[PDB]
RNA sequence: UCGCUACUACCGAUUGGAUGGUUUAGUGAGGCCCUCGGAUCGGCCCGCCGGGGUGCCCUGGCGGAGCGCUGA
RNA sequence: GCUGCAGUUAAAAAGCUCGUAGUUGGAUCUUGUGGAGGGUUCCCCGCCCCUUGCCUCUCGGCGCCGGCCCGAAGCGUUUACUUUGAAAAAAUUAGAGUGUUCAAAGCAGGCCCGAGCCGCCUGGAUACCGCAGCUAGGAAUAAUGGAAUAGGACCGCGGUUCUAUUUUGUUGG
RNA sequence: UACCUGGUUGAUCCUGCCAGUAGCAUAUGCUUGUCUCAAAGAUUAAGCCAUGCAUGUCUAAGUACGCACGGCCGGUACAGUGAAACUGCGAAUGGCUCAUUAAAUCAGUUAUGGUUCCUUUGGUCGCUACUUGGAUAACUGUGGUAAUUCUAGAGCUAAUACAUGCCGACGGCGCUGACUCCCUUUGUGUGGGAUGCGUGCAUUUAUCAGAUCAAAACCAACCCGGUCGGCGGCUUUGGUGACUCUAGAUAACCUCGGGCCGAUCGCAGCCCUCCGUGGCGGCGACGACCCAUUCGAACGUCUGCCCUAUCAACUUUCGAUGGUAGUCGCCGUGCCUACCAUGGUGACCACGGGUGACGGGGAAUCAGGGUUCGAUUCCGGAGAGGGAGCCUGAGAAACGGCUACCACAUCCAAGGAAGGCAGCAGGCGCGCAAAUUACCCACUC
């Protein structure tokens, strides 16, 4: 049981709630085609990082200057 | 074996508690000593940390003290008279702390007559002719006024104590645990303690 | 499960100011019994192989110590888990260098080379003053040392400077408001200042205030104060920074503006 | 208190000695019996009924062999039916976090009341100190009795 | 309501069974403690010899007696 | 369903009333300005009575021309509340630095010399850690209390009664 | 990202659920090119276990007559490497699992002024002696049994094993009081004193003191400023909030076989009213009574717990709550005994029952609040098939220790002997459900 290993890891993306939404589908395909990406996981990744940056910014923005 | 743990008791509400572990060793037994009177034997128990501990059986000599005089001597223990805890501890002559014992009273007489140059309770004087008046009425012109007349005035042993010295025994209380040390020490009763214990003894037996 | 004393220490449970990794292995040095407590000490193997890089494994520090090179407080220690602690003196005469274990500013020991003339005495905090048989006064210091016949005007919490070769208390500083001090426990582990106050709560944990050399004030318990000077004048040499505790913002400003990257 | 010898052994304070002395140092007014007492510290004052009066309580804080250290609590007296032992109740509020609201709770303590205090009756306020285990369910000792509230000991003319 | 198929639970002679958990009373292995016990093993005390001294003594060895005291 | 649900007819208010615990509980007990931080009144020092404040003396360091005086000792009936300090393992979580080739990770790493430096610089931060216990400011809100058959107060005295054990040099009547 | 969609009707508006939607973790189906990281017999059976391994250990410094080698010649503490065996230490750590356990464990908080502590570091070491005794291993030799890490008889020999026991340096004070010296005979105002007894720390009991307050007046006796009846003038370890604390004085006690005060081993050296011994000189190792420190352990304080009333009263000579004296214990304590009192808990949920309950740090989800999980690598607890009892030891109620009963099960020559994988691999069984009978001490310790 005791071992010199590390188990720290995380996911880097999140799937969308509405699975079949024509607008989301075609907007993410426009974005895949114009930047020559392989997957949509590669769009959900960037969406995740942008969402976390926004969360941190809004969190800092509610404190008093 | 025997255990001193708290977890076999009911809790304050009167509810049972269930055990979580088997009996440990820091919760031990080691049955009682029950010191009798007789020729000395002392066993030795090995306890937590090493630290041998002497368990007495059949003690017959103690180290008792007279607190008014500040005079302590080795003496023989003759019998047990009173015991505040139980009464079967006087029927079996078992000797525990705060017991009431008779002692031999002789070395205190010796020290007293030597220190004060004055007798104890004595009935008649013929034995004092070859010896003892030799100690008590020592043939010396120096000291025998100046020293022993300052010993006098103080030499006023109370009624009960001087009545004790006639039958040749005293009344003493043990102030040490013979089951843990192997020694039976104590102090001879005086004053209100003596009156209380004498009345209790007289009231119990007979 | 646990019928006696333990002898292993897990790497995750070791003190944090040792500044260890988490991938070398499951185990930590586990300092052996000594004059300093387990959570407040610094073993020899960690000081030699981790902070000084003289050794690279445990075998190398073992065979460095087995040559009578390392001296802690004058005497030659051969153990590699000896608990060296506060205000100690390390001496390696094969290279001619002496150190002194003192918390720097951030709650960890520093590497604080000192002059060989300063590596002769050490300051010690008095914890106990009792009388032995025949009425002989004794001392007990923060590193288990016992001194017989001290002058009968040194009391608890006072500091005594002792010669490392002979014991033999040399001088002493008194616990009073106005005396330099370094905090050796708690949250302000390393900061240096003057006393200026001592609050008293009979029955528990009399607290003491401190105010450093920039007008900042902070309190601690009396159990963590260590008088190291008469006032505005240390008796031992102070490390770089001098227990000032510049905040993270000033830290960033000084690290950026100075552009401390390399030479 | 004329006779404090009620058990089958002679009750007397330790560290007190009945010494050798002359006739008529007193036949009444000096009965040759001093009183051992100590001060508890922490600002608590030893009551005069422990210095003057006579009684044998080895578990009393002021004259017996016991040391007060640790916590100091307080409560109100609820029962006086044991010998030198009373039962006091401590009420408090427990804050639940789901709701933002408190709830009333109470604890009972068996505590030791020295014969030094003779004015106590149900309803007083009592301060306690922490001692070594004095029995199976007793660890505290009464240091001070107070009653300075409404419906006082009697009509307020003090 | 009566009738057909299928599924579920219930009452119940059987004085059912299995596994247990407490439990009156009776017995009770083994360890520990106490009071005894005494298979055996030594030492001390007396002759002959070897070694030392003044017919005797001291270490030792031999066979032994008194096996008397005695220790484990 | 605390924030946050429902009970005429969809599921739902006991037939009705009394009542101990539990939960909840009406109104009421000191105000302007001199200087000073933020405006042109208003929100740390003090004046209409008080505005840390009454004191009682005492020993320690502090004024001044043997004498003169304030800080030091109690503390403001208490609590809850609120703000602040102390003391609470690491790992994980949030978070600072760092181009693992990027990332998940990790605690590292960065420079200059032809090697002729037998080296130098620098990090391994910080936050959070409820409730209970410790600590010091605030006094709105909510609790609790004071003299109605009185006693607060001043060296007010009067009487009886106990006594501490210091000096009168010491030891004692 | 603080979100909704289909379904009762001929159609409408609602309540309300069923279904859809996204994550998370166990299993399973189909399919699988590269590379980094890495969970893995917890769920059910804390069911049963074939085989191998997982705990041993020597420096110059405890004992070397193995010819086991081996030297320049032999043993004159005797060469040197050194098997075996005695001795010392460790084996109470680590590893594994979660059956028990519901104010119990555990967490934060405090207390030992109520206890023990191998070792580490620092203090302490003087009230035949130029060195004592006998007796066991290994080794040699004879054996017994179907059988084991079985062991008996015979012959030798050591200690830092076992067991004894001085030497020095006391020039050590108090209590005793033969006697002895001036003037007051004496008492007392004076001064020597043989003689004897006890005389270190640690144990046990008893006792004593534990010092400094505010001033004066007479009387009996005394110091000094000085005088042959009286006036001014000294009072003395340490610490805590608090001890019956620490230290001091007195009288004894000793437990020996059952406290201490060194009959131990290794490196390298100097002066001799002087010819090897009279002498003395350093550096270590080991051991050891006591105190403190460190590492802890144990027992206590305050607060905090899932469901249940188809659990409302519970507890009590088979101690329940308290009081006094004791036994026992490392110590406080109904811990246990004797004698007394009649108490203690509860609607603020006591007491009883259930848990597919080990607690916590933590994990998943999450607008704000919350809900569910935590067998599992760090901390704490508990157990080694089920109960129970002990030895050694500083530390164990130890199972890689011992002794019994119960349940299983192995060998037998039937007399007897031997056992405990919830350690690492592996195997059977159980199941929907979980890996190699591999290599190495190179890293961490
Ligand atoms: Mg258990
Ligand atoms: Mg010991
Ligand atoms: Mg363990
Ligand atoms: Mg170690
Ligand atoms: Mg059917
Ligand atoms: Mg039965
Ligand atoms: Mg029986
Ligand atoms: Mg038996
Ligand atoms: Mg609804
Ligand atoms: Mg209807
Ligand atoms: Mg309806
Ligand atoms: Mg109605
Ligand atoms: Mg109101
Ligand atoms: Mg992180
Ligand atoms: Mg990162
Ligand atoms: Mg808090
Ligand atoms: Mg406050
Ligand atoms: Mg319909
Ligand atoms: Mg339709
Ligand atoms: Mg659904
Ligand atoms: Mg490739
Ligand atoms: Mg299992
Ligand atoms: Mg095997
Ligand atoms: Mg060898
Ligand atoms: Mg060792
Ligand atoms: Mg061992
Ligand atoms: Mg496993
Ligand atoms: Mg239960
Ligand atoms: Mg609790
Ligand atoms: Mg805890
Ligand atoms: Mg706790
Ligand atoms: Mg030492
Ligand atoms: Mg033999
Ligand atoms: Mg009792
Ligand atoms: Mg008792
Ligand atoms: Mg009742
Ligand atoms: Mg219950
Ligand atoms: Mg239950
Ligand atoms: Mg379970
Ligand atoms: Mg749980
Ligand atoms: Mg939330
Ligand atoms: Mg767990
Ligand atoms: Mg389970
Ligand atoms: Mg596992
Ligand atoms: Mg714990
Ligand atoms: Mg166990
Ligand atoms: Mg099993
Ligand atoms: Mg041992
Ligand atoms: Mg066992
Ligand atoms: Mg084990
Ligand atoms: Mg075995
Ligand atoms: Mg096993
Ligand atoms: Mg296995
Ligand atoms: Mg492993
Ligand atoms: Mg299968
Ligand atoms: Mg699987
Ligand atoms: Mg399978
Ligand atoms: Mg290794």
């Amino acid at each position: 049981m005791p071992v010199a290993r590390s188990w720290v890891c995380r996911k880097t993306y999140v799937t969308p709630r509405r699975p079949f939404e024509k607008s989301r589908l075609d907007q993410e395909l426009k974005l895949i085609g114009e930047y020559g990406l392989r997957n949509k996981r590669e769009v959900w990744r960037v969406k995740f990082t942008l969402a976390k940056i926004r969360k941190a910014a809004r969190e800092l923005l509610t404190l008093d200057e | 074996g025997i255990s001193r743990d708290n977890w076999h008791k009911r809790r304050k509400t009167g509810g049972k508690r269930k055990p979580y572990h088997k009996k440990r060793k820091y919760e031990l037994g080691r049955p009682a000593a029950n010191t009798k009177i007789g020729p000395r034997r002392i066993h030795t128990v090995g306890v937590r940390g090493g630290n041998k501990k002497y368990r007495a059986l059949r003690l017959d000599v103690g180290n008792f003290s007279w607190g008014s005089e500040c005079c302590t001597r080795k003496t023989r223990i003759i019998d047990v008279v009173y015991n505040a805890s139980n009464n079967e501890l006087v029927r079996t002559k078992t000797l525990v702390k705060n017991c009431i014992v008779l002692i031999d009273s002789t070395p205190y007489r010796q020290w007293y007559e030597s220190h004060y140059a004055l007798p104890l309770g004595r009935k008649k004087g013929a034995k004092l002719t070859p010896e003892e008046e030799e100690i008590l009425n020592k043939k010396r012109s120096k000291k025998i006024q100046k020293k022993y007349d300052e010993r006098k005035k103080n030499a006023k042993i109370s009624s009960l104590l001087e009545e004790q010295f006639q039958q040749g025994k005293l009344l003493a209380c043990i102030a040490s645990r013979p089951g843990q040390c192997g020694r039976a020490d104590g102090y001879v009763l005086e004053g209100k303690e003596l009156e209380f214990y004498l009345r209790k003894i007289k009231a119990r037996k007979g | 499960m646990a019928r006696g004393p333990k002898k292993h220490l897990k790497r995750v449970a070791a003190p944090k100011h040792w500044m260890l990794d988490k991938l070398t292995s499951v185990f930590a040095p586990r300092p052996s019994t000594g004059p300093h407590k387990l959570r407040e000490c610094l073993p020899l193997i960690i000081f030699l192989r981790n902070k000084l890089k003289y050794a690279l494994t445990g075998d190398e520090v073992k065979k460095i110590c087995m040559q009578r090179f390392i001296k802690i407080d004058g005497k030659v220690r051969a153990d590699i888990t000896y608990p060296a602690g506060f205000m100690d003196v390390i001496s390696i005469d094969k290279t001619g260098e002496n150190f002194r274990l003192i918390y720097d500013t951030k709650g960890r020991f520093a590497v604080h080379r000192i002059t060989p003339e300063e590596a002769k005495y050490k300051l010690c905090k008095v914890r106990k003053i009792f009388v032995g048989t025949k009425g002989i006064p004794h001392l007990v210091t923060h590193d288990a040392r016992t001194i017989r016949y001290p002058d009968p005007l040194i009391k608890m919490n006072d500091t005594i400077q002792i010669d490392l070769e002979t014991g033999k208390i040399t001088d002493f500083i008194k616990f009073d408001t106005g005396n330099l001090c370094m905090v050796t426990g708690g949250a302000n582990l390393g900061r240096i200042g003057v006393i200026t106050n001592r609050e008293r709560h009979p029955g528990s944990f009399d607290v003491v205030h401190v105010k450093d050399a920039n007008g900042n004030s902070f309190a601690t318990r009396l159990s963590n104060i260590f008088v190291i000077g008469k006032g505005n004048k240390p008796w031992i040499s102070l490390p770089r920074g001098k227990g000032i505790r510049l905040t993270i913002a000033e830290e960033r400003d000084k690290r950026l503006a100075a552009k401390q990257s390399s030479g | 208190m004329a006779d404090i010898q009620t058990e089958r052994a002679y009750q007397k304070q330790p560290t007190i000695f009945q010494n050798k002395k002359r006739v008529l140092l007193g036949e009444t007014g000096k009965e040759k019996l001093p009183r051992y007492y100590k001060n508890i510290g922490l600002g608590f004052k030893t009551p005069k009924e422990a210095i003057e009066g006579t009684y044998i309580d080895k578990k009393c804080p002021f004259t017996g062999n016991v040391s007060i250290r640790g916590r100091i609590l307080s409560g109100v007296v609820t029962k006086m039916k044991m010998q030198r032992t009373i039962v006091i109740r401590r009420d408090y509020l427990h804050y639940i976090r789901k709701y933002n609201r408190f709830e009333k709770r109470h604890k009972n303590m068996s505590v030791h009341l020295s014969p030094c205090f003779r004015d106590v009756q149900i309803g007083d306020i009592v301060t306690v100190g922490e001692c070594r285990p004095l029995s199976k369910t007793v660890r505290f000792n009464v240091l001070k009795v107070t009653k300075a509230a409404g419906t006082k000991k009697q009509f307020q003319k003090f």
